[PDB]
């Protein structure tokens, strides 16, 4: 079926016409990706002793 | 927006979804590697308060995230799904719903792996899930079961993608392509698909029997009942060595394209490239038992297996030498993908040489489960896969996205990751040869020195990764601006040294594959009238 | 006139191949004859001294 | 035809699937199944109803997916020759994958038997286990399975020849033969001297036999859906892929059962 | 064919200003020079020959290099700064961590060396473990 | 009114005339009875021998100079063409994209490919 | 089948003779110079004739530039250019290094 | 009872998604959607208990 | 014998196996280095020569002679470096009349040694557990994570068969200075032969994951003179 084609039409995320700046979403995606192991370590250390 | 992505049916959208998931999982695995390499920098419990179980859990998560969730979704999933239909002129990949379901069972494997890490203790068995450490006695709780289910989900995804690739490249070739005229990346993906098809069933059987032993009281590997963990070792490695060749062969396919396009002369012996990849794939199934030289096999078995493992150096040597022959006599446009390809050549040769030294059943006695092995497989895996992914991205992203990346920052990132990865992975060889065991969170304080400098190297590599994350941003918001100014490389092939600027401007693209003739981001379904070829 | 000049790339290829073999041979000869032979000499000297002090 | 009319069609035999929710829905159901069975085998879930619900959701999602694929094949006519060849090839690859799973199970059996553990008695089957006699029930099972294969071939040839009644009768009786095989294998499970938890012998024996049991259940489902489709004039005399699919499945599964019979009964006893 | 010659005010120093001209002026200059090409090549003046050669094979547009005359220094500075920042972050996170093992002292490791010397450990190699202060 | 069933390939007019009548009461359906859409169109082409979904490779008999370029028929305003030389495989594969306005030249064998569209979308 | 030098020379003299426009002249010159041999002075003669025939001065200079960048020594380039001195003076094509003196 | 041609006419002329074209699609699609939502939401609520260590009471 | 900071080579050998594998490693590295030098020099010269090449030799594709040369060159290198591999593999595999046989059973995060051939009072088997000394219980001078509570005392210049097995998970008996590394599956025994040529101490660790206490489970083998070994055995 006919979907729109263009430079920014090939990606699931929205870049140009945005309410919040795109840098926030772009770096938050990889920040939560990087913080998943930190959350896991914090949980596994809480269930022992410390923080 | 929901129909286009959640309900997706075309290969390009599924490919970009694969790439996004792969880079997310690679970021998570790199965070785990950073934590491991930070804790393992000085003797004593520094950052993790004791808790060797947590360190083992992080090691398993890092290995799985890198292998089953970064290298394969990107190489097999992303690049394979985006380019295979494009390179062969297929309008859209066969079995498109299967192509969608493979991707969509990937992140759910991620969800269950993460919740395995979060549940009572986490899987601390290594990426290999050897019993009886992984049995119900030593690991209680649902973490090992959830890791087993993550492996099952990614096996389902890989097998479905392999079937799709096989059918697409066998049936949906354009009207002019015989199998001998296929591009090298297509051949690599086809061979990798057959390797997945013939490998994943054995892994599924072994892992399912392990799960049954854990939870259904049965005894496939329980010594109390007649089992043998060596059976699990056999099954897992019969899967896993073809798995590493599955990881590396698409890298071989990508490097051939990058070399041929940035040396401006075709690949030296393309048919020999196809034959070498086929021989490597066939021989991967015959050498699986060199990971288990220590378990107490007979002398004849180890003598056969060292010879079989050494034989693989011949097709790989042919591929390496033909890449140098292709680079020889050309006009090297030292762009970022070509830099990555050259680094791939050098560091993959180093890793393969270490593996050849490891293939001996006599030297493996001194090197098994040491940091020499981690040096070897981190060289081959990290370099020949991550560098291949970087080259493929820096090579195809301006065609996939219509957005052109900054080149100075790309070269800085390449140099930073090159030096950091070398610094982290070269002292591992010294640590392993000195006698440092593998999978230890704490070591005798005589191994500290190198473990310090290697811990420095990660802080470089991750930093380059961060720069890469900025480059994407600079590509995704300033790609058109990068085209209009002089901050990027617009043409991957420069005019020949007789060719005027206008003659080039009317013939800007001179490529051996369809992918580069397609417009800024290619139409949702191209090849209306089938592409013709003589 | 101009004599036909040709085959420069083949000559360059063989020159580069033999030069690379020579470099690898020099590197490995240094490896062996310095490092490995020093270790072997130290081991043999120590074992000879041990056998002497056994007497 | 003229250019005016040829401009109004696909230009290539290959099938453009419309966007569908079944991939992601099946993925969600599979994730829920894995999560529920991981939280239920370890007591975090009080009962097994959640696993049943997840399995039911997965089954219904697969049924809806196949309802879409048969709608495309039969009522939209999107299955041209190239699509049919691609589907047949993909099913051959899937059958090869199943055969390799069975080969892994056979490898486990051969490793457990050829090097018998000292705790087993250094004999196969291990001391204390009396093996199921091959000649009584399994002989009937294998003879009815060969009969089912011959009968499905007969029905396929009658369908190609154009005779509806013989094709329907053959397909129905082979479906009944397979459902009798399933019943007899379940019966043999009920009155068995050893259980899947009684050592490696029972472990590998029931692993292989139950995998074949699940494959036979799937094959009976495929024969039932093929009988519905043939009954309601879905299957034509020259265009049928699912029925060739189930014939290839029946023959490969009969070969797998023959190997399983020989190895587990005439070599393991 | 065309008139006497290309105007000097429009042809001199074409290297220094070719990329800054509008496309219409570029096309007009190309057309005039192509019309002048048809004359015997001995009649073309030296600035015209230089202009034609720069238009055809000039290092602009398609022939723009990968690195534009100042990028090697930039990438060297970037990689050096990245290395310095990496080691700085590593030092900072090494300071914000747990304590160092009790056995990483000069005095402890001298005693360990004395014990190893008692056992004749690593006779031809090295048994000394100090590595710290 | 009512539309016919497109008895042969010359009466096909739209996708709505490719349905046909099914089996009568109790006989197996034939291919000409219940095939529909693209499969029915391909089946018709097979019966009258006109192979729909043309799969002929590229015209690589002559060089195709600029005055008499190799003409390639298309149903869209562009088409991709991979040429290999005046013989079948003289030089390596060279992929070109001739469109309506601009012809495609190989730059290695010099072949010129000119597109003519069927059009009428 | 590998070609000899004489067959190569005759083939490229012909292929330069049937070159009809600037694109063809540049393509023929490119795939002539993309070999493991420096073209004979007769082939360079035909290339200069083709460049004059399509009225393109810069490709005639590029012929000598490519010959300089292709030949082995700095003396064989001189042996090429002083043998082609008469034709270069006749057509009036200047060398690149003497057109931009620096 | 040989409804193939009638259903072909129905299916080829319909401005609806493919799974909604049959007249009895709602009967199979609404209960399925409800059951699927329940069966996907339920296991996730039991994950915080698995992390917290609380097993299900055997009552 | 014991790891050294900033070391890049093997620990000092004490058995023929370790020096044999060291010689094999050096012999293999000789050819690995000639190949690495060849590849690196070719990459170096090709990149720096053809990064400034205006004309690409785009017509050199097959080149059968060099194809067959590098098809048959790796094979001969592999045969050359595989002859000594087979010699060493078949030489170190032989069990030639061990004058002593002793078992090492790996329990969860400790070892248990058992001198089945020798006596304690009269005939009865000698055995002892080898726990790692805790970091809080270390006296100044002992090696962290490397020195055990009780040492495994062994006579020098005698053929010794280590029979390693396990009880719960797979525990690897690995001493690099003696050049022995054999795992311990709970199902089956694994025998290895050793001859220690010099007295002293030899430290190793478990080369197989076994849970939380994989790191803190070392192996300490103290090779002493035969009269001193007999005195220790009688005191044991
Ligand atoms: C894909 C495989 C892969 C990759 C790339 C890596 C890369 C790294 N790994 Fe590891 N590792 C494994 C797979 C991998 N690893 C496996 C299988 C094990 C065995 C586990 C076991 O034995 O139990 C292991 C074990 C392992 C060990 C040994 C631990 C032990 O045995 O005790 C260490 C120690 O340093 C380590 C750390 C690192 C570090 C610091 C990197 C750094 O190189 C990180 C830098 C990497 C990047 C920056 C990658 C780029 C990031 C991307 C997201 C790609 C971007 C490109 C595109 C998106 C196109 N991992
Ligand atoms: C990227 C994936 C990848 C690739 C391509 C390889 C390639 C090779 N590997 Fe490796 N390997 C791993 C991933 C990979 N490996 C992983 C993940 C592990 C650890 C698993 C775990 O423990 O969890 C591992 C561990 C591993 C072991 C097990 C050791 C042990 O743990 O006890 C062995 C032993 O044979 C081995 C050897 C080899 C060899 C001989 C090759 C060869 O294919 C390499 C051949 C290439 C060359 C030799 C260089 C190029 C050739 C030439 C330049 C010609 C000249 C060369 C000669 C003449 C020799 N590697
Ligand atoms: C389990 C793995 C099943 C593999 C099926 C491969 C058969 C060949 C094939 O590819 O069958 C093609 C069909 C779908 O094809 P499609 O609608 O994408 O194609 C349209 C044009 N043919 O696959 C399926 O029905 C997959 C069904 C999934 C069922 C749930 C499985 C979850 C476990
Ligand atoms: C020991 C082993 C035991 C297992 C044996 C089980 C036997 C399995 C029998 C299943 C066949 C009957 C199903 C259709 C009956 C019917 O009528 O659904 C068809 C009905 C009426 O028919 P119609 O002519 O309109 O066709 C029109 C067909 N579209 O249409 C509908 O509403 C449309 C959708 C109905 C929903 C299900 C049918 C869709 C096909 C997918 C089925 C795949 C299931 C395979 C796995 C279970
Ligand atoms: C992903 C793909 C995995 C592929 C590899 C699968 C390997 C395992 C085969 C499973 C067969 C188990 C079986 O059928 O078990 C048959 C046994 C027979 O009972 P019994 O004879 O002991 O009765 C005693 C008197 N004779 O039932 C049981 O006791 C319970 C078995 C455990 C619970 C069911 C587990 C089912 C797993 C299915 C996996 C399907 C995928
Ligand atoms: C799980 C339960 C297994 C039951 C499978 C029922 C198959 C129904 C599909 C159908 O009937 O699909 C019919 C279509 C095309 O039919 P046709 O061209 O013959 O139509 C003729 C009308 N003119 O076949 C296929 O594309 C073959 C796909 C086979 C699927 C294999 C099973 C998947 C297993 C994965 C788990
Ligand atoms: C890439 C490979 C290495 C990464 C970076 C090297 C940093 C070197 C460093 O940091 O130092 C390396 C150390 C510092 O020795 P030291 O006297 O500080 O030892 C302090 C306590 N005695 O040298 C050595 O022990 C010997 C070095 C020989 C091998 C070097 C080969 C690679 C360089
Ligand atoms: C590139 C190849 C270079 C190899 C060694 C260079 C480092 C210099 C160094 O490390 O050599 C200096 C060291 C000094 O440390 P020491 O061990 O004398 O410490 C004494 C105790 N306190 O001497 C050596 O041990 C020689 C180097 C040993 C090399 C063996 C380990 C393998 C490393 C590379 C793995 C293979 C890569 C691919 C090659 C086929
Ligand atoms: C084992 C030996 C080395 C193995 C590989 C080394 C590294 C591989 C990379 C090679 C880079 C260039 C290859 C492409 C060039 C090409 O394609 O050249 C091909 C061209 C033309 O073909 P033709 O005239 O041969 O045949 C006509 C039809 N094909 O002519 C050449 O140039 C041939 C060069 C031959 C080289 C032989 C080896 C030289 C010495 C080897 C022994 C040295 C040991 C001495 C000890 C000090
Ligand atoms: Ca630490
Ligand atoms: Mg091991
Ligand atoms: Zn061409």
């Amino acid at each position: 079926v006919h979907f729109k084609d263009g430079v920014y039409e090939n990606i699931p995320f929205k870049v140009k016409g945005r309410k919040t700046p795109y840098a926030l979403s772009h770096f938050g995606f990889f920040a939560i990706g990087f913080a998943v192991p930190f959350v896991a370590c914090y949980v596994q250390l809480k269930k022992s002793g410390a923080f | 927006m929901v129909q286009r992505w959640l309900y997706s049916t075309n290969a390009k959208d599924i490919a970009v979804l694969y790439f996004m998931l792969a880079i997310f999982s690679g970021m998570a695995g790199t965070a785990m590697s950073l934590i491991i390499r930070l804790e393992l920098a000085a003797p004593g419990s520094q950052y993790l308060h004791g808790n060797s179980q947590l360190f083992n859990v992080l090691v398993v998560g890092h290995a799985v995230l890198m292998i089953f969730f970064l290298v394969m979704p990107a190489l097999i999933g992303g690049f394979g799904n985006y380019l295979l239909p494009l390179m062969i002129g297929a309008t859209d990949t066969a079995f498109p719903r299967i192509n969608n379901i493979a991707f969509w069972v990937l992140p759910m494997g991620l969800v269950c792996l993460v919740t395995s890490t979060l549940v009572e203790s986490g899987a601390g068995t290594g990426w290999t899930v050897y019993p009886p450490l992984s049995s119900i006695q030593a690991h209680s709780g649902p973490s090992v079961d959830l890791a087993i289910f993550a492996l099952h989900l990614t096996s389902i995804s890989s097998l479905l993608g392999a079937i799709n690739f096989i059918v697409t490249t066998l049936n949906m070739r354009t009207n002019g392509m015989t199998m001998h005229k296929l591009p090298l990346f297509v051949w690599s993906i086809f061979i990798t698909a057959f390797l997945l098809l013939l490998s994943l069933p054995v892994l599924s059987a072994g892992i399912t029997m392990l799960l049954l032993d854990r939870n259904f009281n049965t005894s496939f590997f329980e010594v109390s009942g007649g089992g043998d963990p060596i059976l699990y070792e056999h099954l897992f490695w019969f899967f896993g060595h073809p798995e590493v060749y599955i990881l590396i062969i698409p890298g071989f396919g990508i490097i051939s394209h990058v070399v041929s396009t940035y040396s401006k002369k075709p690949v030296f012996g393309e048919i020999s490239m196809v034959y070498a990849m086929a021989s490597i794939g066939l021989l991967g199934f015959l050498v699986w038992s060199h990971h288990m030289y220590i378990v107490g096999l007979d002398a004849d078995t180890r003598a056969y297996f060292t010879s079989a493992t050494m034989i693989i150096a011949i097709p790989t040597g042919i591929k390496i030498f033909s890449w140098l022959a292709t680079i020889h006599g050309g006009s090297i446009r030292l762009a970022t993908p070509m830099l990555y390809a050259i680094a791939f050549l050098f560091l993959f040769t180093m890793g393969g040489l270490t593996g050849v030294a490891l293939a001996n059943a006599s030297l493996d006695v001194a090197f098994h489960d040491t940091y020499y092995v981690v040096g070897h497989f981190h060289y081959v895996l990290s370099m020949g896969a991550i560098f291949s992914l970087f080259a493929g991205y820096y090579y195809w992203s301006p065609q996939i996205l219509g957005l052109n990346y900054n080149e100075k920052l790309a070269q800085i990132q390449f140099w930073l990751i090159f030096i950091g990865a070398n610094v982290i992975f070269f002292p591992m060889h010294f640590l392993g040869i000195n006698g440092m065991p593998r999978r230890i969170p704490d070591y005798p304080d005589a191994f500290a020195g190198w473990n310090y400098v290697a811990s420095i190297g990660s802080f470089i590599a991750t930093l380059s990764l961060f720069l890469f994350i900025y480059i994407l941003y600079d590509q995704l918001v300033n790609g058109l601006n990068n085209k209009v100014n002089n901050k990027s490389v617009i043409y991957n092939k420069a005019p020949d040294f007789v060719e005027s600027n206008t003659i080039f401007n009317l013939n800007t693209v001179k490529s051996s594959s369809i992918e580069f003739l397609l417009t800024s981001p290619p139409a949702v379904h191209s090849f209306n009238t089938p592409a013709v070829q003589s | 006139t101009i004599a036909p000049i040709t085959g420069t790339i083949k000559r360059r290829v063989i020159m580069d191949i033999v030069l690379g073999f020579s470099l690898g041979g020099v590197m490995a000869s240094y490896w062996w004859w310095g490092f490995h032979m020093d270790k072997i000499n130290k081991r043999e000297k120590f074992y000879a001294e041990l056998a002497e002090r056994k007497k | 035809m003229t250019h005016l009319e040829r401009s109004r069609h696909q230009q290539h035999p290959f099938h453009m699937v419309m966007p569908s929710p079944w991939p992601i829905v099946v993925s969600f159901a599979l994730l829920s199944l894995a999560l529920s069975t991981a939280l239920t085998m370890h007591g975090y879930i009080g009962n097994m109803n959640m696993v049943y619900l997840a399995l039911f959701v997965l089954l219904t999602s697969s049924i809806l997916w196949f309802r879409d694929i048969v709608a495309e094949a039969t009522y939209l006519g999107d299955h041209t020759m190239a699509v049919r060849k691609g589907i047949n090839l993909g099913f051959l690859m899937f059958v090869l994958s199943e055969v390799l799973i069975f080969a892994g199970l056979f490898w486990a059996y051969f490793h457990s038997a050829m090097s018998p553990d000292v705790t087993l008695g250094a004999c196969w089957p291990p001391v204390g286990i009396e093996a199921v006699q091959p000649t009584e029930l399994p002989l009937l099972n294998t003879i009815i399975l060969l009969s089912s294969g011959a009968t499905v071939t007969y029905s396929h040839h009658a369908l190609i020849a154009g005779n509806r009644n013989k094709a329907l009768s053959g397909l129905l009786i082979t479906f009944w033969l397979i459902v009798i095989f399933v019943t007899c294998q379940y019966i043999e499970y009920t009155n068995a001297a050893f259980t899947i938890s009684d050592g490696v012998y029972g472990s590998v024996f029931y692993a292989g036999t139950g995998l074949h049991f699940l494959h036979m259940v799937m094959l009976a489902a495929m024969l039932g859906v093929n009988y519905w489709r043939m009954r309601n004039y879905h299957l034509t005399a020259g265009h049928h892929v699912g029925y060739e699919t189930t014939i290839i499945y029946t023959h490969v599964l009969d070969v797998i059962w023959l190997f399983l019979y020989v190895v587990f009964y005439w070599w393991g006893v | 064919a065309q008139t006497h010659a290309l105007s000097n005010a429009a042809v001199m120093d074409l290297q220094s200003r070719w990329e800054n001209m509008p496309s219409t002026e570029q096309q007009d200059i190309v057309s005039k020079l192509s019309e002048r090409q048809k004359l015997p090549w001995a009649q073309l003046t030296e600035p015209e020959k230089q202009a034609v050669w720069y238009i055809s094979y000039g290092e602009w547009g398609p022939r723009r290099p990968v690195l534009n005359k100042g990028d090697s220094s930039f990438i060297a500075k970037g990689v050096a700064a990245g290395l310095l920042f990496s080691v700085g972050l590593f030092a900072v996170v090494r300071m914000a961590g747990g304590q160092d093992a009790k056995t990483m002292n000069k005095e402890w490791q001298l005693k360990s060396d004395e014990y190893l010397k008692s056992k004749n450990a690593n006779p031809w190699g090295g048994y000394s473990q100090v590595q710290s202060k | 009114p009512v539309v016919k069933t497109a008895q042969n390939l010359a009466e096909v007019n739209g996708p709505e005339t490719l349905i046909g009548p099914g089996a009568k009461e109790g006989t197996v359906p034939t291919d000409l009875d219940q095939e529909t859409g693209l499969a029915r169109l391909e089946l018709l082409g097979k019966l009258e021998g006109i192979d729909v979904f043309d799969t002929k490779p590229l015209d690589s008999s002559r060089k195709g100079t600029m005055k008499d370029p190799i003409i390639i028929e298309s149903y869209d305003d562009y088409r991709y063409v991979g040429c290999t030389g005046s013989p079948a495989g003289s030089h390596t594969i060279m992929w070109l994209k001739p469109t309506v306005n601009e012809v495609a030249r190989c730059w290695e064998c010099g072949s010129v490919y000119k597109l003519n569209p069927v059009g009428v979308p | 089948d590998e070609e000899t030098f004489e067959e190569f020379t005759a083939r490229y003299e012909k292929e330069f003779d049937e070159a009809y426009d600037l694109f063809e002249v540049q393509r023929v010159l490119n795939n002539c110079f993309s070999y493991d041999l420096v073209p004979a002075p007769a082939v360079i003669e035909k290339a200069l004739r083709a460049a004059r025939r399509v009225n393109d001065l810069p490709t005639a200079i590029r012929v000598f530039e490519a010959l300089k960048y292709k030949v082995e020594n700095e003396d064989q380039y001189k042996a090429y250019l002083d043998e082609l001195k008469d034709v270069r003076q006749e057509l009036g094509v200047p060398l690149k290094e003497e057109l931009f003196p620096s | 009872a040989n409804k193939v041609i009638q259903l072909q006419k129905i299916f080829q002329s319909s401005t609806k998604p493919l799974w909604w074209r049959h007249p009895r699609s709602a009967l199979y699609l609404y209960p399925f959607y409800a059951i699927f939502a329940v069966a996907v939401v339920t296991p996730l609520l039991y994950i915080p208990n698995a992390i917290r260590g609380i097993k299900a009471k055997k009552a | 014998d014991v790891p050294t900071p900033y070391a890049c080579y093997f620990q000092d050998s004490a058995t023929p196996n370790q020096e044999g594998i060291l010689e094999l490693h050096d012999n293999i590295m000789f050819y690995l280095l000639v190949i690495l030098g060849l590849v690196s020099w070719m990459l170096y010269t090709i990149v720096m020569t053809y990064s400034k090449n205006p004309i690409a030799y785009k017509y050199i594709k097959h080149g059968q002679t060099i194809e067959v040369i590098w098809t048959i060159f790796p094979a001969v290198i592999l045969l050359i470096i595989a002859f000594p591999s087979f010699i060493l593999l078949y030489l170190c595999d032989e069990v030639i009349s061990p004058a002593m046989t002793i078992k090492a059973i790996g329990y969860q995060w400790y070892w248990k040694y058992e001198y089945s051939d020798f006596i304690n009072d009269s005939g009865e088997t000698v055995e002892f557990e080898s726990y790692v000394i805790p970091d809080e219980l270390l006296e100044e001078g002992q090696l962290r994570l490397l020195d055990t509570d009780t040492s495994m005392v062994v006579p020098v210049d005698t053929h010794i068969r280590f029979v390693v097995t396990a009880a719960d998970v797979i525990h690897d008996f690995a001493i690099p200075s003696l050049g022995i590394k054999v795992d311990a599956t709970p199902g089956r025994l694994n025998q290895v032969s050793a001859l220690i040529q010099r007295e002293g101490v030899f430290y190793g660790a478990c080369s197989e994951l076994c849970g939380t206490g994989h790191a803190n489970m070392p192996i300490k083998i103290e090779a002493v003179s035969l009269p001193k070994f007999l005195e220790w055995l009688n005191e044991q």
